[PDB]
């Protein structure tokens, strides 16, 4: 029974260390989500779900910015072409 | 019984949410990942994407300045 006691206490320490590491990982993710930053009562499920939603939002934002830049680049080429036509007339 | 039912639903909702998050992260899409790996790779991805959108906006601001200048040279 002493071996079972030593094993139980050893596993208890290891499990606490793993829980603490996991908590730090949750908090680092939480802190990338502006709505949750430094909220020490943010539940795990809320961090996970808000992270997924935030990823979708940042990806949609990227697509919006890519579209804006594409139109600006097409416009730049059109302007450069107009300037070249004008200067060579 | 009611309390065990609440607890199992709680655990299942966390499992579902880990899967959804993992499936949202390109570096993990299609791979085997522990809970710690999913969290850490999602953190890195969000940090990267937030900065990347700043890089895109900088390029957009550079291009808007470039096109205004070209419009001024066409007007002249
Ligand atoms: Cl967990």
């Amino acid at each position: 029974h002493h071996e079972e006691n030593v094993k139980r206490r050893t596993h208890n320490v290891l499990e606490r260390q793993r829980r603490n590491e996991l908590k730090r990982s949750f908090f680092a993710l939480r802190d990338q989500i502006p709505e949750l930053e430094n909220n020490e009562k943010a539940p795990k499920v809320v961090i996970l779900k808000k992270a997924t939603a935030y990823i979708l939002s940042v990806q949609a934002e990227e697509q919006k910015l890519i579209s804006e830049e594409d139109l600006l680049r097409k416009r730049r080429e059109q302007l450069k072409h107009k300037l070249e036509q004008l200067r060579n007339s | 019984a009611h309390h065990n039912a609440l607890e199992r639903k709680r655990r299942d909702h966390i499992k579902d949410s880990f899967h959804s998050l993992r499936d949202s992260v390109p570096s993990l899409q299609g791979e085997k990942a522990s809970r710690a790996q999913i969290l850490d790779k999602a953190t890195e991805y969000i940090q990267y994407m937030r900065r990347k959108n700043h890089t895109h906006q900088q390029d957009i601001d550079d291009l808007k300045r470039q096109n205004a200048l070209l419009e001024q040279q066409v007007r002249a």
